[PDB]
């Protein structure tokens, strides 16, 4: 029963954290995405003239 | 383009270099074979490997074994009798003591022989390039148990993992030798009333002997027909399925005898003729 | 022990109500409005030959232009992607290997396997002689992954349902990761190195501490082993690879599953995974013989990788997203653009 | 008006053989896997039949329909030589195959070893250097002429020729195609048959629980091609030693259905479910 008493401490500490709305989490992520969507090669193709695999 | 006129000449040395080393070790893998070792717990895959090889600490780690025995008998010539109810682990000296890599050469061909090194069973997927897959069981302890759970006989663990493999994904196109070991213990243990096979199997009293069998002269009725009752079993799960891609080689072997001559050549031999000879659209 | 386990049912609905009680709505809602991407197509433009079996491992460089394979022949060879020319060929003591990498300085080559050993490599050598440097081999169980975080520390993960950070200079472990039931699989770290979470096959995956050396928050739900992981650019998110077929998305501030990726006509694995530079796409590998590009906002298909004949091993994208390279078993690498 | 009936066939006959070889041809260059050490064998047949089929089908077919020869005597000339070329690098190529599968069944051990891919271009170039130099060298010096009333006759004519030979160039011609290559591959597939009734039959002992079709692959496989060759290179070896017994007619007959085997060979050979799925694929 030494490991199960053990294992009981942990999952007491990662009840006690701090948590947020999802949609908060959703607006940050949309506007992470539009803010670098401009320098992404792979979704823009790039010109032939600086493109070094072609 | 100066520089790259200079820079071009050492890539072209170095894939020179390394193309020509490579394309002449295609010939010493392509000519190897690789074999795997399988089973239970507790079967002789040491002692296999042992008489093949042979194609100080040890004598002090014997000796260990010795007193190890000698306290476990203490623990337990009465004590012997009841060796059955309870777990007991049984040149010549060599093999009674108790990844690993062997590479040997038979008639000028080279054999890559490895061992196993755990229920999960995820690193199977690895080997899914080798020539066969030797599986190792023993036919002289059906009435044992495996130490982790004493609710599970120690013979039928043994199948219950042969069906996993044969009926894996993975090993779909791989073929099977079997060697059924430890033959000498089940003699011996055959022949004295006490412990009948009946038992623990209902349904070796409805067994008869086949046909088509081949007893050795000196062996005893039962005894014979006990042992084809093992392989018979073993058998059946094999013919199952597998169509026409998976063959399985059983054998009747004892690990202090040296009865293996040379028959994983010869198995190994017929295997890739029957892969050559299937090859083909029909032959 | 009755009160101490009925104790640890106790805790567990008390985080259900909680992560309930967070959850304003789906995040399909809110990315609607988005336009579709479309569909895109990319063209081999390299192919890379050389090897002789299967490739496991696949890791590329800080200057995105030299990648390192591994395969089961025994070889570790080093590529040139600009103008298709091996430029090493390391020989293994083992014909077994599982895992690869590759030092942010270009420096040092890791390797591992089935030989419950993690091997180092020297490259930028005296004399011009590539040779081990470090054997480090106190551990158990064979190793899967491992990731270089200076050019004296190293995180690995094996079968023996542990984790362990090394030093290269003293070749012992400084701290150990335990808490996990089942085989550990794939990892990743954090672009700030501080933070690394890790993909059991007991369906469930951890954010570790690498200073502290303890749990902060298990994930869980996936239904299957995971097999691949990465990390999301931003920092707040990363993606789970599934024996279901299922990719699924989870957030660190929100504690919470975002979206699950799926298809109807898919019944396979999943083999790795991995995102892109501005977070977009979603590109994993698959083993009906070809990969998938999804898309993280949407969860529609957005194109077919099918140019190889055999089941995709591994899969990594440039530093700069410049280009995709894709391995497989039947020993050819391609690069995508 | 027989003609216009027969000749309609005759167009379809030499597009299907095109049709068959060009798909064979382009198959092991577009996909990596059908590659293999095997594979020339079948690629330098699918070569020659397709040269054959592109090249002495078409120019036969309008000399036999037009019964008149325009384009000169020296046409003739490269037009015969170019044919019996052709027909001598079809016949080599499966005695080798044959050859091939008989290593690899007999010896599986040495036959990785035995075969590479130098020694299979030197062999293949080896075959096709000895199937020209029984065609060209012959014709082309002239030694091929006989001497007869109806012989000097047919050479001074110019717009009509016929094939005309001496009896040994036809023997020699007759024994380094055809008799040679045959007693080989009957051996080796007599052989390779033994062979597999002895696996079979061990193979039966093992399982108690639970040959037609090889049988049948070598029956066909052997007769397609000895049906297709073997009357014609017959009467070919009678024609020499008697001249009333055998008219050119038959002869031209016979000469045709021999063709045949060019278009035959790609239905027997790469019948692999890899080859169907390539081919379907594109
Ligand atoms: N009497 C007898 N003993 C045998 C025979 N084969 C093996 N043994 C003994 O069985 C013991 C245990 O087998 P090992 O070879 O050590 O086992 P292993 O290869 O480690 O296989 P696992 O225990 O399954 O991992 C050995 O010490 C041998 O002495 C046999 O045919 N007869
Ligand atoms: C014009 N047709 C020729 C005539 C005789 C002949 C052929 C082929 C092979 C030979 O060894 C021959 O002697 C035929 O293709």
């Amino acid at each position: 029963i030494a490991q199960a008493r053990k294992l009981v401490e942990q999952l007491k500490m990662e009840a006690n954290i701090d948590r947020i709305k999802v949609s908060k989490a959703a607006a940050d992520l949309m506007a992470y995405c539009e803010a670098h969507a401009k320098e992404d090669p792979l979704l823009t193709p790039v010109p032939a003239s600086e493109n070094p695999f072609r | 383009t100066e520089d790259q006129r200079n820079e071009e000449k050492a890539q072209r040395e170095a894939n020179k270099k390394i193309e020509k080393q490579l394309q002449k070790d295609k010939q010493v893998y392509r000519a190897t074979h690789r074999l795997l070792l399988l089973g239970a717990g507790e079967s002789g895959k040491s002692t296999i490997v042992k008489q093949m090889r042979i194609l100080a600490t040890k004598v002090q780690d014997i000796k260990n074994n010795l007193k190890e025995a000698i306290e476990t008998i203490v623990a337990a010539r009465a004590c012997y009798e009841r060796s059955n109810e309870y777990q007991l682990i049984d040149d010549q000296d060599l093999l009674r003591c108790r990844i690993f890599e062997t590479k040997f050469q038979v008639d000028k061909v080279n054999f890559h022989m490895f061992d196993v090194g755990d229920e999960r069973r995820k690193w199977i997927q690895c080997f899914n390039d080798v020539t066969a897959i030797i599986f190792v069981v023993a036919s002289s302890s059906y009435n044992m148990v495996i130490r982790e759970d004493n609710q599970t006989n120690r013979l039928q663990e043994a199948l219950n993992l042969f069906k996993s493999i044969w009926n894996n994904r993975w090993l779909r196109t791989i073929s099977v030798i079997l060697f059924l070991n430890k033959q000498d213990l089940l003699a011996e243990k055959v022949l004295a009333g006490k412990s009948k096979i009946e038992d623990y199997f209902p349904e070796f009293a409805r067994y008869t002997t086949p046909e088509d069998a081949t007893p050795e002269p000196g062996e005893d009725p039962r005894v014979t027909r006990a042992k084809y009752f093992i392989r018979d079993e073993f058998l059946r799960i094999s013919t199952a399925s597998g169509d026409g891609r998976h063959y399985c080689y059983p054998h009747f072997t004892c690990a202090v005898d040296t009865e293996n001559i040379r028959r994983v050549f010869n198995d190994c031999r017929d295997i890739i003729q029957r892969m050559h000879l299937r090859q083909y659209e029909l032959l | 022990l009755d009160q101490l386990r009925q104790e640890a049912e106790q805790l567990k609905n008390q985080i259900r109500d909680a992560r309930k009680a967070c959850a304003d709505a789906t995040l399909s809602q809110i990315t609607n409005n988005i336009d579709p991407v479309g569909r895109i197509q990319m063209r081999t433009r390299r192919t890379l030959r050389g090897h002789l079996a299967k490739i496991y491992a696949m890791h590329w460089g800080t200057d995105s232009r030299l990648l390192v394979s591994a395969s089961q022949d025994g070889k570790l060879i080093i590529w040139d992607s600009y103008t298709t020319n091996k430029v090493h060929a390391i020989p293994l003591r083992s014909s077994w290997v599982m895992t690869c990498a590759y030092a942010p300085s270009g420096n040092y080559v890791a390797c591992g396997g089935l030989d419950n050993i993690c091997s180092i490599y020297n490259l930028k050598t005296r004399e011009g002689n590539v040779r081990v440097s470090r054997e480090l081999a106190g551990h158990t169980g064979y190793l899967s992954c491992c990731r270089f975080l200076d050019d004296n520390q190293i995180v690995t993960s094996s079968g023996d349902t542990t984790c362990a950070l090394w030093d290269i200079e003293t070749g012992q472990q400084t701290t150990t990761f335990t808490g996990h039931t089942g085989d550990v699989m794939s990892l990743s770290l954090a672009p700030d190195t501080r933070l690394f979470v890790s993909g059991a096959c007991d369906a469930s995956a951890k954010l570790w501490d690498v200073r502290e050396g303890m749990c902060r928050q298990t994930f869980t739900g996936h239904e299957s082993d995971i097999n691949a992981i990465c990390f999301f650019p931003n920092g707040n998110a990363f993606a789970t690879g599934s024996d279901d077929a299922t990719c699924r998305l989870f957030d660190l501030r929100a504690d919470q599953e975002l979206m699950t990726y799926s298809h109807d006509n898919i019944i396979c694995g999943i083999t790795s995974v991995s995102f892109s530079k501005s977070g977009r796409l979603l590109l994993a590998g698959y083993d009906d013989f070809n990969c998938n590009v999804w898309d993280a906002l949407k969860a529609d298909r957005a194109g077919v990788l099918a140019g190889h004949d055999n089941r995709v091993s591994c899969l990594g994208v440039t530093d700069d997203g410049m280009a995709v390279a894709t391995g497989s078993w039947d020993s050819f690498l391609k690069i995508w653009n | 008006v027989w003609v216009v009936g027969m000749g309609i066939v005759m167009s379809l006959i030499v597009l299907a053989i095109v049709f068959g070889n060009v798909l064979v041809i382009t198959a092991i260059a577009k996909f990596e896997r059908l590659q293999t050490v095997t594979n020339y064998f079948i690629t330098s047949l699918a070569c020659a039949d397709l040269v054959m089929g592109l090249a002495v089908v078409p120019f036969g077919a309008a000399h036999i329909l037009t019964k008149t020869w325009t384009f000169g005597n020296f046409w003739c000339e490269f037009w015969t030589s170019i044919d019996v070329l052709c027909v001598t690098a079809s016949i080599e190529t499966l005695c080798v195959i044959a050859v091939d599968r008989y290593f690899a069944i007999t010896s599986p051990f040495k036959y990785q070893s035995l075969l590479t891919k130098n020694k299979a271009r030197v062999i293949i170039l080896m075959v096709w250097i000895v199937s020209g130099l029984t065609s060209f060298l012959p014709i082309q010096m002239h030694w091929y002429r006989a001497t007869h009333q109806e012989a000097i006759n047919c050479y001074a004519e110019e717009t009509c020729c016929d094939f005309f030979t001496n009896q040994a160039y036809a023997i020699a011609s007759s024994i380094v195609s055809f008799y040679v290559p045959l007693v080989i591959m009957v051996f080796v597939y007599s052989r390779v048959f033994q062979e597999a009734k002895r696996q079979l039959q061990k193979i039966d002992k093992s399982e108690g629980r639970f040959e037609h079709k090889a049988l049948k692959t070598l029956g066909i496989i052997m007769g397609t091609f000895t049906l297709c060759w073997l009357p014609f290179f017959i009467v070919n070896i009678v024609h020499v030693i008697q001249d009333n017994l055998i008219r050119k007619e038959v002869y031209i007959l016979l000469n045709w259905i021999g063709y045949v085997n060019s278009g035959f060979n790609p239905l027997i050979y790469c019948r692999s479910p890899d080859f169907r799925i390539a081919f379907q694929e594109l």
